[PDB]
RNA sequence: AAAAGUUACCACAGGGAUAACUGGCUUGUGGCAGCCAAGCGUUCAUAGCGACGUUGCUUUUUGAUCCUUCGAUGUCGGCUCUUCCUAUCAUUGAGACGCAGAAGUCUCAAAGUGUCGGAUUGUUCACCCGCCAAUAGGGAACGUGAGCUGGGUUUAGACCGUCGUGAGACAGGUUAGUUUUACCCUACUGAUGACUUGAUACUGCGACAGUAAUCCAACUUAGUACGAGAGGAACAGUUGGGUCGGAUACUUGGUAAAUGCGGCUAGCUGAAAAGCUAGUGCCGCGACGCUACCAUCCGUUGGAUUAUGACUGAACGCCUCUAAGUCAGAAUCCAUGCUGGAUAUGCAGUGUUAUUCACCGCCUCCUUUGUUUCAUGCAAUGAUACAGGCCUCUGGCCUGCUUCU
RNA sequence: UGGAUUAACGAGAUUCCCACUGUCCCUAUCUACUAUCUAGCGAAACCACAGCCAAGGGAACGGGCUUGGCAGAAUCAGCGG
RNA sequence: AUAACCGCAUCAGGUCUCCAAGGUUAGUAGCCUCUGGUCGAUAGAAUAAGGUAGAUAAGGGAAGUCGGCAAAAUAGAUCCG
RNA sequence: GUGGUAGUAGCAAAUAUUCAAAUGAGAACUUUGAAGACUGAAGUGGAGAAGGGUUCCAUGUGAACAGCAAUUGGACAUGGG
RNA sequence: GUAAGCAGAACUGGCGAUGAGGGAUGCUCCUAACGCUUGGUUAAGGUGCCAAAAUGCUCGCUCAUCAGAUACCAUAAAAGGUGUUGGUUCAUAU
RNA sequence: ACCCGAAAGAUGGUGAACUAUGCCUGAGUAGAAUGAAGUCAGGGCCUGAUGGAGGUUCGUAGCGAUACUGACGUGCAAAUCGUUCGUCAAACUUGGGUAUAGGGGCGAAAGACUAAUCGAACCAUCUAGUAGCUGGUUUCUUCCGAAGUUUCUCUCA
């Protein structure tokens, strides 16, 4: 029999399975294509998630809010310079792609060295010791070989998370990939970056749609309600927060299209979310044209789970997770895109009342000590 | 053209009655603009256009389906300045079939995505928020 | 043989030799689509229709049948949840009209997306009130009871009416009446995990599988086109909303056994102070967390074609979208993007490779054994075409690796 | 085989209204004991043989048969086709 | 008699009688306590889904359902009516 | 007579135990102290009947029994009442 | 009887009591009936591969934006086609 | 009478420790609400006290069991547990003694109850009761090899 009031489904089947991934970063997958016309620039980045705020601007849209005061949420990211190190080559074959030679720096910090390691405290420390001395002896052999052949170049980067507050240390590596013109000039762009920190005003600018890779913030297994999104059933003998019918008789068999418990959070997932600010760590970050008061982009008793002290960049997964942006696959201008961003006030102060700790200490006066 | 506001009234709600048609109650039948979900009760915002009976009120005004628009409402709504606007009561207007009020003048105060979408409504309220 | 009933208080031996469900054959009946052309359609058989006849299809109706099941396949309906079909109600792109516009009716490609809130009834159906782009029809053991529910039907109690002399009967009405078990195998959803031209570490590639967005309204376009007048569009542009999906907690709301701080009742510690017991003793506020259309954000751009309309152009001195050749073209299809990849017992690059008799590599030289789906020359590198090709090119060659080494 | 009424009474059978609510829109959080993990203890129903599907024919709805799709150790938590 | 009885058993079941403290209160109600009695009921660690019992929910208030089923709301005393 | 199922279901009502010392081969579980709780006089208190029949009391202990343990016992053994 | 893998008869042959080879698969169709076996030859039916044997030879027809493909047998009809290949018979090359 | 299998019949005994009812003799049941006759006063039959009736009401113990169609359903339990609910001075609850026994009893009547047994208990015997109906029926080779049709039949398994 059919079904008797025929209503959509219950969650996506394009996201599946949902199963926790096996990568704590995310991975980017699909660089933008190339423009041999552009000069040769970096197409992604990696920073820590903080904490989010709201922030006041002047609507530039004829709609009702044209002109006038709208209140925005948004999160700040922490994003300390990745340090280029290595470049990578990339045949392509009628396979795939294909790595045809890694190189790598002369020195790397012991920041890097970490994510070679499981367990740093035993080991003598031995990863690019034999490299380090092959290379004083440099790679203009190897280096030789990417310009012959190879359609596609990336720069290996790695994060300063010793700079951040996570009691982290170890580092992620990180491919990303140079979009430019010839492919001689893509590595003297990588070349002269080794041992070099690049800052997040290289890649991105105000006003920018970035696209955001992470992974979320998990939860278990989950039942069917909280994991598909399904009503639950009437005040029911065994219980009620589950389905009733998983299926037909025929076939016999379940299919894969119900909904069951399982696991839920800790997926790996955005697209079009808009740069609002890019920051300075090096005083008035939170500061603006309209409010003219000295402020930094930490809250009062920093951000829950603390400080950034860092570069960082506002816009439209849990805290402490690396996130990675990317350049847009196209650069789209939909009117909402390409707006003019104006920052009236940020704010920076529980149920916080006031926006900087000595203007606390102005209302309460002489406290008793 | 209305945005969007959290919508405090599903179809059973018996709300108070402003303007001098006579009126006291006005229960709610349906919403105009309601598509098309299994299980929700079709609800309405502030602002908008409805269905509704008197339950009591004058004897020619009663057991029939009168179109009302919706003038103050107690469930809370964000306005895009950042704050959380709730009014004392739910309270509507009976309309004609156009969108016109009946009785023309209103009592209580009133919304400003009343006043801001009907023109009429605007001009007869005493103080809008 | 010499011979009346009743059993819903029932019992026993058996029966799928034999009824009440599904399934199977059949398709009268039901449902859907064709063929002919008397007339209807002011005029005109065929825009839209179609009598008298006649040919099919379907198994969503109901019969007919008794093949399966009586050492039991749990008999209606609703709720929940998934998928499939197309005989398409709406949405996309067309064609026809008795198509001026608006509104429609007919037909083709179309199943990508969508098909709602309530009153009465156990209902399936039905009939109303309303919304809406539209509220199309169906299948999956008349989907779905170790999923629920138990209103109906179908035990035992009892009431009424009709029938019976009575016990009792009724496809007549009425009320009260138990819904058992998963811990097995598989399936589905999630979790680890041995091993493969070494170990161990990091960055990757992406075969294959799944897929996601979709409808409406307002403002201008415009009181313009069109029309005798009433009425009255559309594309590009601007702004919102619905449904659906994926995240998140700045704010607003919810949660409290951080028993966090305060307040109050009863009892108990000689009192005060401090508390404790009333399984959270109560009331107010209550960070962090989790969380809600009850909050905020976000939801890609390319190719090949369908219907259809055209180009050039024969067969047929002309014509012709077609026969040979092309072109445009969709809510379609395949990519792209997105999810997985212990979905290929798949593949690449790079780091470090055992405290100095102690094992461990790599490259030659030469011996022990043991593997091979398969040693006896188990051999031979232009690139094309076939109503043409190749060159040692004023010549020569092809008609076979049947050759040449 | 009683007909028509009827105050009071009813864990009796129906309908409507006010109050009140998580029954519902529409789900969310919190508590204990569980499930879960360990130490010790430790059953039972059931069991031809076994356990991935599509179609086919067949006693007319196959886990085994024919033709295809395919097929990679060993394990834990759930679930009800 | 939550282990000497009967229920196959040291079984949340059943089985006649007497005596009967303080505070709160109408009260042998419920709640806390003194005398007398007991800590007998396998433990430790984690705090998933799903359960069992127990709480609470903005706006609306039966639109849920066969049906207000479950849960809320009302509650004592005095005076008026 | 013996398997698979399986070291699986499960041992989760009656608010609750903790610290030390002694005993012992061995202590989450025996005894003694110190704390903290419960029962809350129509009591889980003090006495009888029916029914039971030595379970009463002491000393001792290798098994089995007391669904974990056990130095404990309504168990086992020898006495007494 | 509308019909049925429906019910009831007549003649012969089968299945039941019966395998073997073929019809992919089938109690009833085809060939053909069986002691253990070596060699030879056929039957029904087949010869691109699965699969033993023909990518054999020779002459026609067919292009399907759902071709067709082997009795019982696993369905198709009325009515159409200036798609193509032949035929029959009239009328001026059509 | 090949082996195993009924629903039943009859003969002779054993049970009222559970339950049904009668009899004899004992025991039991807070605290509130309502305020009947009777009586006393004052006013001209009214007003106020007094009084303490009822198969009266609220509600403990005790007797019972409506709902959740809750928990449990290889249970703690062959009827239990939780919250809710009925009645509570009477046609009430209850111990002991005593009476009634199987086509008999007892029944405020449901075919209820009569030792987890009831539209006729239990125990033994007649009894290995009967069955045109199910299910089984134990070594090998060798040779021959069926029928489902006729007539009659309380005959159509």
């Amino acid at each position: 029999s059919h079904r008797k009031f025929e209503r959509p489904r219950h969650g996506s089947l394009g996201f599946l399975p949902r199963k926790r991934c096996k990568r704590h970063r995310g991975k980017v997958k699909a660089f933008p294509k190339d423009d041999p016309s552009k000069p040769p620039h970096l197409t992604a980045f990696m920073g820590y998630k903080a904490g989010m705020t709201h922030v006041v601007r002047e609507l530039d849209k004829g709609s009702k809010l044209h002109k006038k005061e709208i209140v925005e949420a948004v999160t700040v990211v922490d994003t300390p310079p990745m340090v280029c190190v290595g470049v990578v080559g990339y045949i392509e074959t009628p396979r795939g792609l294909r790595a045809l030679v890694t190189v790598w720096a002369g020195h790397l910090s012991d920041e890097c060295k970490r994510r070679f390691y499981k367990n740093w405290y035993k080991s003598k420390r031995k990863a690019f010791t034999k490299y380090a001395k092959r290379y004083g002896d440099k790679m203009e052999a190897e280096l030789t070989r990417m310009k012959n052949y190879c359609s596609v170049i990336r720069a290996i980067c790695h994060t300063q998370p010793s700079k951040t507050p996570i009691g982290s240390k170890k580092a992620h590596v990180m491919e990303i990939q140079v979009n430019g013109g010839s492919i001689a000039e893509k590595v003297d762009f990588c070349t002269k970056m080794f041992e070099t920190a690049v800052p997040v005003k290289a890649v991105f600018t105000e006003g920018e749609m970035i696209d955001v890779i992470g992974v979320t913030k998990g939860h278990g297994v989950k039942g069917v309600v909280s994991r598909w999104g399904v009503t639950r059933l009437p005040r029911t003998h065994r219980g009620l927060r589950k389905i009733a019918c998983i299926g037909a008789w025929h076939p016999a068999r379940v299919q894969f299209q119900v909904p069951r418990h399982g696991q839920k959070g800790y997926f790996h997932r955005e697209m079009n979310k808009k740069v609002y600010r890019v920051g300075n760590g090096a005083p008035r970050n939170a500061t603006t044209e309209s409010d003219l008061t000295e402020k930094r982009i930490t809250p009062m008793g920093g951000f829950p789970h603390g400080t950034v002290n860092n570069d960082f960049l506002l816009l439209k997964g849990c805290k402490k997770r690396p996130i990675t942006f990317r350049k847009t696959l196209v650069p789209r201008t939909t009117r909402r895109a390409l707006e003019p961003v104006n920052l009236k006030f940020i704010d920076t102060s529980g149920h916080g009342r006031f926006q900087t700790s000595e203007e606390k200490a102005k209302f309460y006066g002489p406290l008793k000590s | 053209s209305k945005m969007r506001v959290t919508l405090g009234l599903p179809v059973g709600a018996l709300i108070n009655c402003c303007d001098n048609s006579g009126a006291k109650n006005l229960y709610i039948i349906a919403v105009k603009g309601w598509g098309s979900c299994l299980n929700r009760l079709p609800a309405c915002s502030l602002g908008d256009l409805v269905l509704a009976t008197v339950k009591k009120g004058k004897p020619d005004l009663r057991k029939k389906v009168h179109m009302a628009i919706i003038v103050r409402q107690r469930r809370a709504w964000r306005r895009a300045e950042g704050y959380f606007i709730y009014f004392e009561d739910n309270a509507g207007v009976v309309a004609n079939n156009k969108g016109e009020m009946k009785g023309s003048a209103v009592t209580g105060p009133v919304g400003k995505e009343c006043a801001e979408l009907w023109p009429k409504i605007s001009a007869a309220a005493t103080a809008i928020c």
